[PDB]
């Protein structure tokens, strides 16, 4: 019953340097 | 006598776009 | 319809099909689904609309 992810195509958000 | 291999630094641009709805 | 040796004469029926047009598109796009990837409680699951 907990609240699942959130997904919205956004590229810039997942960036990883 | 030594032979050796030196790393020397370096870099290739990548952009990258986004798909609205995966569309 | 005749046959001599230096005369003929032929009948041919035809019948036509007319589409009318109610409206007609030029600029158009084909659309192709993608989706996204989600990792949940180890699972590995292709999500798509
Ligand atoms: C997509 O993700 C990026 C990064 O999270 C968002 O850009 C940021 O927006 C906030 C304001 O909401 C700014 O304070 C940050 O400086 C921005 N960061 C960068 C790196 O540009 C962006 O708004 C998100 N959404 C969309 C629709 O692009
Ligand atoms: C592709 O883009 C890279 C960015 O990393 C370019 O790298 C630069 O190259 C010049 C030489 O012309 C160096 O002086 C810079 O220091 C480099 N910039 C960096 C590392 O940020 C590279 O030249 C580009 N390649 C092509 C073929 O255009």
């Amino acid at each position: 019953q907990v609240l699942g992810p959130v997904i919205d195509w956004n590229v810039t958000q997942r960036a990883v340097y | 006598s030594l032979r050796m291999q030196h790393p020397v630094p370096k870099y290739v641009e990548v952009n990258m776009t986004s798909i609205p709805q995966g569309v | 319809t005749h046959s001599s040796p230096t005369a003929t004469a032929w009948e041919i029926g035809l019948y036509y099909e007319l589409v009318i047009p109610k409206h007609i598109y030029l600029n158009n796009w084909n659309v192709v689904n993608i989706g996204h990837l989600v990792k949940s409680a180890g699972q590995l699951t292709h999500v798509t609309i």
